């Protein structure tokens, strides 16, 4: 065998690349940041009709104005989210103020390379969406490699290859929040293997006024009709 | 298949990882030490990898306490690690006792530390050979410590790429001067020997660094050779080439 | 303390600082030891005067030499603009004293660090076993803070009096205060050490001065 | 301490130890759970029957846990779950919800898949019960990877694919089994593709059906 | 396949790493012999200093463990110095704990037990040295105790170590003040190795009733002159 | 106790009384108070610490060669700091006396006196001590001083034990009350 | 005893668009004067002035650790200005980090809130804190605060002719009037308290920045 | 110091004084003795103000973490249990007041010795006797919101009048199922004269 | 056979894991450092994963007197910069002394070396250019995973850094004497980094510049702040 913290002759950690290829098999998640908010949408991918799809929580709340989507080994995502929630709460406790979204992403990504003889890196990728007075509506893509970028629009998961090109084609700085919902739903419908509906897809958005919210199946259905 | 771990004896009884560390040492730049009649002189060849290096600022020779000078060839970070350990050891000796640590005692402490890095496969052997010495209450001492942890006292020592020519010149020095060299002429001859040994690495330019610790010249404290004496030694070495 | 050093007195004049202490180590009411040097030069721009526990003073002396040796490591400018400053030495000593007090193992001493900074400013600051630090134009410890401080403050009452004070006046005041302390302090000695740190002429250490 | 990374990513992004723990689960015996409107029915298909433990285990008065895979690993998981339920009662004054207990068990399982020196549990658990003072039935599942999800009907163990197909064709999420009789009969029909039946009802009313009742259900089928 | 790389048993019940440490004991190509007189123990060790840049007074395989115990090591000098430091610490600790100087045999058993630990634990390799302890015990008189990388030790009437240890051993078997014992040992080493020694080719240690000490080059030259007469 | 060490022209002499008391009871009246920590380094108290010092000095002798009296005093301080009179002879230092009072500070003196009986002889020893005394002069000086200390101190008495540390070696001298009391 | 008294009184007054933190510059031990000018009110950056009154060593340690925390906050939030309430929470955590061996200091921090109004926070040595319009610390706190209450808040004052039925209405005090009141109260305290004197240092926090004013007190 | 909290049909009334004293010196007349742990939880401080403040802010953080994990707010029983365990493990009087859907209006009393009591009425501090008597004489469950606020005001007024270390002003809080409502700061000096005028009480005080 | 661990020497004496950590830097975006007697300048080419994404931060500020730029693994750079900030903090707290740039470089040297001799860890996959100003003037340090820390007039690390380094060598005598004109030194750094581009040009979002000097605290220019230097 080889050590988990080994470098390849090209300067890349083996386990990190394997974790990224693990992420490539995950369910698709799409995030679009606009001047009025950030819209996050995930592909539910219920494995069985008996599976209660309303129990699939692939979009979670980190703080009141911070939420994220997950793709890949979503069991590691729960530990990542627990760390993120603890970081946000500890920030509010120590500084009497809400954590910044970029700071939250840094606190999350500090765990990414903290493995070796943690046995392995996390096998999940996060799309962190949040709002704050310092930088407004922000969308980040956290990776197990420890790197993250701010994205205007980002798609991760199995269908990310074409979804990212479609987001490139469609995104512009003047998109409204409802246009963002329609774009996320359109990309999901394009990339999901199943026929998109309110039971196999989920929507969420972050706004300054209402904070992080997850759209109900009714409201998601009304938005789906609009397509 | 006995060369993949540190603490493995080969069927012949050899530690191949220590030999590979010695190869790494032999790849390094040439450093020498000369024991004069009342002190020790250390000289090292500093390769000028680029014109952008700040001259006289990438110092290789390190002081331990105030009376011990250390110079090494091979993996410079390993040498710095060894010198940090040696400084901790000298401080511990000077706290438990009051005298500055004797040179043989310091040599033993460094040797124990280096030998401990050959005892387990979880650690790597040092990739340096250290020439170190100084002046204590018993006079001047000069030691060369190898990656195996082996060390001996030397009249003159050399390591690095041009170690063979430097050893030949130091042998000529020992032959021609049984009376014991003087510290200043030792500095000049160290410059000469470094310049001569650089001919094995002539593909690149080099910067000469000299330090000494003499009972008379430096009052038994380790000081770098700078200014008029350094330039005088450089001119002597340049002339001695022709 | 069990073997104890008495007052250390100091003041700053227009071009530097003067610090003085006597050479006696008392054992209760027994005047036991008479060769105790309690002024500690650190470099050429700093003198550390220590009072109180003599064993703790020797410990602080060892710490100061170790600090100088450590500063010399990998520092080609250790005799130059990267030398130890009076402020650095005082900060280190005050940190040590405060950490010792916080561990309920205090170094039972009062330290005055006297020196001139690289820019030429006079440095004169005090620290005790409790970690309490303060600076003043004149400083004194123990019996000095009660008797010599009034005499020195008559020469330099405030910061604006420092430029008007010459080295001769300051040294005369310090010697008069030492004589008065010998007269009125039972744990004092005739013999004392005097150090002058001047921004121009450097460190002047005078030993075996007599009241 | 032994801390070798036993669960690591393969070049294809797979953690082989977790896959093999899933195989160990798939070689387990059975755990069929059918959730109705008011019932959650759990079932499985020279031994001394008195002292051989039943697969369904009460984590607390209101939550029971069935499992599949390595029995010895399941004992450790069940002990941790019971200790956690008691600690939650002790410190938060409240009995655990089914989701909270499922989350804790899945967290332990996930922790064992990325800790050095340990192998994952070869156990998948069906956690069923009712939240305190509540009446809507819960039927969760945990897996060696740490994934937990809620199901209307689920099976784990050998023949899990066949029994799951049978449930998917016989269970309808439009109209869940209306009576306890319907829950038990659906479970027995799934297990008929020996039967033990446990019915979980609100207010900590957990009962295992007698062999006579099960025989009547089988004869009816 | 890895039974040769760590100290576990081979299918033949052997520890190959210990045997390879035994092989490593002869890397220095130095021969030593120890002889007991009726009052003193003498160790003669070859002193080979080929490099003219070496300070010969530092090249030494004889160590003064305590006031009365001396040790001569056959093997690489880093492992030799490791063993010497450990033996000195053990001697001082025994004196502290039990109020009297450690006997030579007790120290030899001490070091053999350490070697046994290295032989049984996988993360410790054996030291590739053979340790010969000599002293005049206040109870047992002159004593020679030799330890090997296997953790095996035993007392000796006389002993030789090195590549040519067999020749010296059979020579001593055929034969079978401390100045006379030193002269005997030097002459017998000359006869066994078939090589005349200069004052710079030999290391001499003498264990007497009150102290163990090593002869200087001048003392060794004096003994050589006495042999010449 | 009355212990006193004097450096003289050929070395150092350590002298002590032989009485140990528990209150008014003389428990031991033949006590040997001069303790060897190294070959020619001796100490006296005014016992475990002596054992640890001897341990450390034996380790130092094995590893770094013969220690000096300064090294012994340094070890004594590092153990006590974290009343001892340390006297010893070395070829280069030609005999040194180090006193370590109860506080843990170390002082190098031409001569030292310690114990409950030293107070009565502070003035006498100040008046009568002279540098570079002969061996017989030093023995006489120590005899007179310790005799006065024994006369005035109730905790001092018995024989006067002396250890002479010179280049010649270690000499043990004993002086009984019938000899020193009549001085 | 690991603690001690070095005297000193501090005064933090929060105006409507300013905050002042004033303290005497005299350092004492028992009945001796250590220094006549040892400032205890420190500009800590981000228009925040802090003073840790009580045990001088603990005050120095707490001020040093708070400055360290401000530097780390700038390191972590890209030189973002630290708000006064965030600083107050940070100081609470610093003080509670030593709950059972506390900093024997009462600390006051002054500055502007995020709306631009003057803010003053007082802290218990154990960690309790409260935002105040005014707070006095030190030995002479009881000789200063009643006068300011009478003169800033018009306590026990009524509009003449109203038979004590109409209180004297509150008014905007300019920073100059507040400085005059602080000077007068500190002169009175110097008169009647042996630990007050030698000089009064006042740090004024406005939107422009932190301004320091020094005034001489009586030296007896 | 006087803190009171009582339970009535309209929720919970929390009334406190605002005086902090260092011996006989009144350090402050404007001390907040009610902790807004979260929009639905209130804590009161009576002795050991710093431990109370720090640990009830930390209790709010723990409640937020429980909210995030279980998608449900922590109960008053759970928060009181956490605070009581914390106090016991370090072995003040604090009232934990909240109004959740399951429990309803709930007050828990936690003190320094580790006791944890549920109840309808609590009074802590040096003036707890006077306020406690006023409550016992005037408390009703069918009390209206305005009458309950006045009752809290009156009990704190009695405590402030008769107890030297209570006074300054009354801070009124009203815990409802929608969260607590701050009903303002009421100066004890003005309140006493108003109550004497309207109520006819305090006849021994010349006005 | 010898590249699987940092604890193994190759038969020629090489450490292959350290060389792979170096290759990790060689895959990173180029950042250029250069200094005169009064000022030290960091010029960095920020890299974006996607044109919908932002550009990764290359320059990190330690304090008013020191800052660094990174090439390679960003988390490793963050760890090293946190350690560097801790060292400067310790210096300020214990001695009231600004940590010298050379001493900080040696502390980074030791921290990096510890990961090349003990099993279990890995070498840091990042290179750093540290600029700082202290009593001895402007300083530029190049840090490498092998532990080698070098003081230079100018240097470039990252992909295609050889063009920038060659240009700096050619321009050396010019830019070391620029002295008290910081804008000209920044201009020279910009030309050096432009010598290392292949296809993309320097843009408002691409370029990041830092500077520290005698009366210049460590300031980073991003966005429109670099438009005057492009």
């Amino acid at each position: 065998d080889r050590g988990v913290s080994t470098f390849s002759p090209e300067g890349r950690l083996f386990q990190v690349e394997y974790s990224l290829e693990a992420i490539k098999l995950g369910s698709t998640a799409i995030g679009i940041a606009t001047k009025e908010g950030v819209v996050l949408g995930v592909e539910k991918r219920a494995t069985s009709p008996l599976l209660e799809s309303d129990s699939i929580e692939k979009i979670v709340e980190i703080d009141r104005h911070i939420g994220c989507a997950m793709s890949g080994l979503t069991a590691d995502a729960r530990s990542m989210i627990e760390h993120a929630r603890t970081a946000a709460v500890t920030h509010n406790l120590y500084y009497d103020e809400d954590i910044n979204v970029e700071s939250l992403t840094q606190s999350v990504c500090d765990l990414a390379l903290r493995f070796g003889e943690m046995s392995r890196p996390f096998g999940v990728a996060l799309l962190i969406a949040g709002h704050d007075a310092d930088d407004g509506y922000q969308l980040f893509h956290a990776e197990p490699s420890g790197t993250f970028y701010r994205y205007n629009a980002k798609a991760i998961g199995s269908g990310s290859e074409g979804a990212q090109a479609e987001l490139l084609n469609e995104w512009h700085s003047s998109l409204t929040l409802k246009e963002a919902e329609l774009l996320v739903l359109k990309i999901l419908k394009q990339v999901m293997e199943e026929k998109l509906d309110e039971n196999n897809a989920q929507l969420s958005c972050i706004t300054k006024q209402d904070g992080f919210k997850i759209y109900d199946n009714e409201k998601t259905a009304e938005l789906i009709k609009e397509l | 298949g006995y060369d993949l771990s540190n603490s493995v004896f080969s069927p012949d009884g050899r530690n191949f990882q220590v030999e590979y560390a010695v190869k790494a040492v032999e790849n390094g730049t040439t450093s020498i030490g000369i024991k004069c009649n009342d002190g020790v002189v250390f000289a090292v060849e500093k390769l000028i990898t680029s014109k952008l290096l700040v001259p006289q600022k990438n110092v290789k020779i390190q002081v331990v306490d105030r009376h011990i000078g250390c110079v090494y060839s091979g993996l410079i970070p390993d040498g710095r690690h060894l010198v940090n350990r040696g400084r901790e050891e000298a401080a511990s000796f000077k706290k438990l006792y009051k005298t500055p640590i004797p040179i043989p005692a310091f040599a033993d402490r460094l040797g124990q530390y280096v030998q401990a890095h050959t005892l387990y496969n979880s650690v790597r052997p040092f990739g340096v050979s250290t020439i170190f010495g100084g002046v204590d209450k018993n006079g001047a001492h000069l030691y060369m410590l190898e990656p195996s942890g082996s060390y001996w006292g030397y009249k003159g020592a050399a390591t690095g790429k041009g170690r063979q020519s430097a050893k030949a010149e130091l042998e000529k020095l020992v032959d021609h001067h049984p009376e014991g060299l003087s510290a200043r002429e030792a500095v000049k001859q160290a410059a000469k020997i470094i310049y001569l040994a650089h001919e094995d690495n002539k593909e690149k330019d080099f910067e000469l660094e000299i330090s000494w610790c003499s009972l008379s010249e430096t009052n038994g404290l380790h000081k770098f050779v700078k200014g008029d004496l350094l330039q005088e030694a450089i001119d002597f070495a340049q002339k001695e080439i022709n | 303390p069990i073997v104890t050093g008495t007052s250390v007195i100091s003041m700053k004049y227009d071009n530097g600082v003067i610090i003085a202490a006597d050479n006696l180590g008392s054992y209760g009411s027994l005047l036991r030891f008479n060769g105790v040097e309690r002024l500690i030069p650190v470099g050429d721009n700093t003198v550390v005067g220590i009072s109180g526990d003599i064993s703790d003073m020797q410990h602080i002396e060892r710490l100061l030499k170790d600090l100088v040796t450590e500063n010399a490591y990998d520092n080609p400018l250790a005799d130059a603009e990267e030398a130890l400053e009076p402020s650095y030495i005082f900060e280190y000593l005050a940190t040590v004293m405060y950490q010792r007090r916080s561990k309920m193992n205090p170094l039972w001493n009062a330290i005055i660090v006297a020196g001139v900074q690289s820019n030429g400013d006079q440095f004169l600051r005090y620290v005790n076993l409790l970690g309490v630090t303060y600076s003043s134009p004149t400083l004194a410890t123990g019996f000095g803070a009660h008797m010599a401080n009034p005499l020195l403050r008559k020469v330099v009452d405030r910061e604006s009096d420092i430029p008007k004070t010459t080295v001769q006046v300051a040294e005369e005041a310090i010697v008069n205060a030492m004589r008065v302390l010998y007269y009125r302090d039972a744990r004092s000695s005739r013999n004392f050490s005097l150090a002058i740190i001047d921004k121009n002429t450097g460190l002047t250490f005078k030993k075996n001065l007599q009241v | 301490g032994y801390d070798r990374a036993l669960s690591i990513f393969s070049p294809d992004g797979h953690i082989f130890q977790v896959e093999y723990a899933l195989e160990a689960v798939k070689r387990g015996t059975c755990a069929v759970g059918v959730k109705g409107k008011n019932c959650v029915v759990l079932g499985c298909e020279l031994q001394d029957t008195r002292i051989t433990p039943s697969k369904v285990s009460k984590i607390d008065s209101h939550v029971v846990l069935s499992f599949s895979g390595l029995n010895a690993d399941s004992r450790i998981l069940i002990e941790k779950a019971r200790v956690e339920a008691q600690s939650h009662r002790l410190t938060l004054e409240d009995p655990v919800t089914v989701e909270y207990l499922t989350r804790y068990v899945a967290g332990v399982q996930q922790r064992y898949t990325q800790s050095g020196g340990v192998r994952p549990f070869g156990v998948s658990t069906l956690i069923a019960g009712f939240d305190p003072r509540d009446d809507e039935p819960k039927l969760y599942q945990t897996e060696p990877s740490g994934i937990y999800s809620s199901w209307s009907a689920q099976t784990i163990g050998r023949n899990s694919k066949t029994v799951r197909e049978f449930l998917e064709k016989n269970y309808d999420r439009k109209e869940p089994p209306a009576t306890v009789e319907e829950c038990v009969k659906l479970t027995v029909r799934s297990l008929l593709e020996n039967i033990e039946i446990t019915v979980v009802k609100p207010d900590s009313d957990i009962v295992a059906l007698s062999s006579e009742e099960i025989n009547q259900y089988v004869t009816q089928i | 396949g890895y039974d040769r790389h760590i100290t576990i048993f081979s299918p033949e019940g052997r520890l190959y790493q210990v045997e390879y440490a035994f092989k490593a004991t002869n890397q220095t190509n130095i021969n030593s012999l120890a002889v007991r007189g009726k009052d003193c123990t003498v160790v003669i060790s070859q002193k080979k200093v080929p490099d003219k840049l070496l300070d010969p007074t530092t090249v030494s395989y004889i160590f003064c463990i305590s006031r009365t115990i001396g040790m001569v090591v056959n093997g690489p000098i880093p492992d030799a110095r490791n063993a010497a430091l450990r033996a000195k610490a053990e001697a001082a600790e025994f004196r502290y704990k039990y109020g009297y100087d450690m006997p030579c045999d007790v120290l030899a058993k001490r070091m053999a037990n350490l070697s046994q630990i290295y032989t049984q634990r996988a993360y410790m390799r054996p030291l590739g040295v053979i340790l010969t302890f000599v002293s005049v015990d206040e109870e047992l008189g002159p004593s020679i105790y030799k330890t090997d990388p296997a953790g095996y030790y035993v007392g000796y009437k006389a002993t030789a170590t090195g590549p040519k240890q067999q020749e010296i051993t059979t020579n001593l078997e055929n034969h079978f003040s401390w100045e006379k014992v030193v002269e005997f040992a030097i002459t017998h080493m000359i006869d066994a190795l078939g090589t005349e020694f200069s004052k710079n080719d030999l290391e001499v240690g003498v264990a007497t009733k009150d102290k163990f000490f090593t002869l200087s080059a001048e003392n060794i030259e004096e003994r050589l002159v006495a042999i010449a007469e | 106790t009355s212990i006193m060490a004097v450096t003289f022209k050929d070395g150092v002499i350590l002298g002590a009384d032989s009485r140990t008391t528990t209150g008014a009871y003389i428990a031991n009246r033949v006590t040997d108070k001069l303790t060897r920590v190294h070959d020619k380094i001796w100490c006296c108290r005014s016992q475990a610490i002596a054992d640890i010092v001897q341990y450390h000095l034996e380790l130092y002798t094995s590893q770094y060669g013969t220690p000096s009296t300064e090294t012994a005093a340094s070890v004594f301080k590092e153990l006590c700091y974290e009343g001892i009179i340390v006297a010893g002879y070395d070829d280069k230092n030609k005999g040194e006396v180090y006193t370590i009072p109860l506080g843990g500070s170390v002082h190098k003196l031409p001569y030292a006196i310690a114990g409950s009986g030293s107070t009565f002889i502070y003035g006498y020893c100040d008046k009568n001590f002279r540098e570079n005394m002969s061996k017989e002069e030093t023995v006489d000086f120590i005899k007179h001083s310790l005799s006065q200390a024994i006369k005035w101190d109730g905790s001092s008495g018995g024989v006067i034990r002396m250890v002479v540390l010179t280049a010649a070696g270690v000499e043990r001298l004993i002086f009984y009350p019938d000899e020193y009391e009549q001085l | 005893n690991p603690y001690g008294d070095n005297g000193g009184t501090i005064l933090g007054i929060a105006g409507e668009d300013f905050a002042v933190l004033a303290g005497d510059t005299r350092n004492i031990t028992d009945y001796s004067i250590n220094s006549r000018y040892e400032p205890k009110v420190f500009d800590c950056g981000d228009n925040i002035v802090m003073s840790a009154n009580g045990f001088a060593a603990d005050g120095d340690a707490l001020v040093k650790r708070f400055k360290n925390s401000v530097k780390w906050y700038h390191f972590d939030h890209n030189d973002k200005k630290l708000s006064i309430n965030s600083a107050a929470r940070n100081i609470q955590h610093l003080l509670y980090g030593k709950r059972f061996f506390p900093y024997y200091v009462h600390t006051i921090i002054a500055g502007l809130d995020e709306d631009g109004k003057g803010a003053v926070y007082s802290f218990d040595p154990v960690g309790s804190y409260e935002r105040e319009q005014c707070r006095a610390g030190g030995a002479a706190a009881s000789l200063i605060m009643p006068f300011l209450d009478n003169q800033v808040n018009f306590k026990n004052q009524y509009e003449p002719g109203t038979n004590g039925k109409v209180k004297k209405p509150l008014k905007y005090l300019s920073v100059e009037e507040v400085i005059k009141l602080v000077r007068d109260s500190f002169t009175s305290a110097t008169e009647r308290h042996i630990q007050v004197g030698d000089g009064l240092e006042i740090l004024i926090v406005t939107k422009d920045g932190v301004r320091k004013e020094f005034y001489e007190l009586k030296r007896d | 110091t006087t803190t009171l909290a009582f339970r009535f049909q309209g929720g919970i009334i929390v009334a406190v004084d605002s005086r902090a004293t260092a011996g006989n010196w009144v350090a402050s007349q404007t001390v907040k003795k009610v902790i807004e742990i979260n929009p639905f939880l209130l804590g009161t401080m009576a002795g050991g103000a710093a431990d109370c403040q720090f640990w009830e802010t930390w209790l709010g953080s723990q409640c937020r973490l429980h909210e995030l994990r279980e998608k449900e707010r922590i109960s008053v029983a759970a928060a009181s249990k956490i605070l009581s365990n914390l106090v016991y493990q370090y072995k003040m009087g604090t009232m934990i007041c909240g109004y959740t859907r399951k429990e309803g209006p709930t007050i828990y009393y936690v003190d320094s010795d580790g006791t944890r009591l549920k109840g309808d009425i609590f009074c802590v501090g040096s003036g707890q006797t006077f306020a406690y008597g006023v409550l016992d004489s005037n408390y009703k469950w069918d009390l209206s919101v305005e009458d309950a606020l006045y009752l809290g005001k009156r009990s704190i007024l009695a405590a402030a009048h008769r107890d030297a270390y209570s006074g300054g002003s009354v801070n009124l809080y009203h815990v409802t199922e929608d969260g607590w409502i701050y009903h303002g700061n009421h100066d004890v000096g003005e309140l006493f004269w108003k109550v004497k005028e309207e109520e006819g009480s305090f006849n021994n005080v010349i006005g | 056979n010898y590249d699987g661990d940092t604890v193994t020497f190759s038969p020629t004496g090489r450490l292959f894991q350290v060389e792979y950590a170096l290759e990790a830097i060689k895959q990173g975006s180029v950042t250029v450092g250069l200094r005169s007697n009064t000022h030290a300048v960091l010029v960095a080419l920020k890299r974006n994963a996607d044109e919908l994404s932002s550009y990764q931060k290359k320059i990190i500020k330690c304090d008013e007197h020191m800052g660094l730029s990174l090439a390679g693994l960003a988390p490793d750079a963050r760890v090293l910069s946190n350690y560097l900030r801790q060292q400067c903090n310790y210096s300020s707290l214990v001695f009231n002394r600004k940590l010298a740039v050379e001493r900080a470089g040696h502390l980074l040297c030791d921290k990096a070396q510890k990961n090349t001799q003990s099993y279990g860890g890995r070498p840091y996959g990042v290179g750093l250019l540290i600029i700082g100003y202290d009593k001895s003037g402007a300083h530029l340090l190049e840090f490498q995973p092998s532990g080698n820390v070098t003081e230079l007039y100018g240097t470039a690390i990252g992909a295609r850094s050889q063009g920038a380094k060659t240009y700096l060598e050619r321009t050396l005598d010019t830019f070391i004497k620029i002295d008290g004109n910081p804008d000209e030194l920044i201009k020279a750094g910009v030309e050096a980094i432009s010598q290392s581009l292949r296809d993309e040009s320097l843009t408002v979002d691409n370029l990041s510049i830092a500077i520290v000097g005698k009366d210049t605290p460590f300031t980073i220019y991003d966005g429109e702040a670099v438009a005057k230097y492009i």
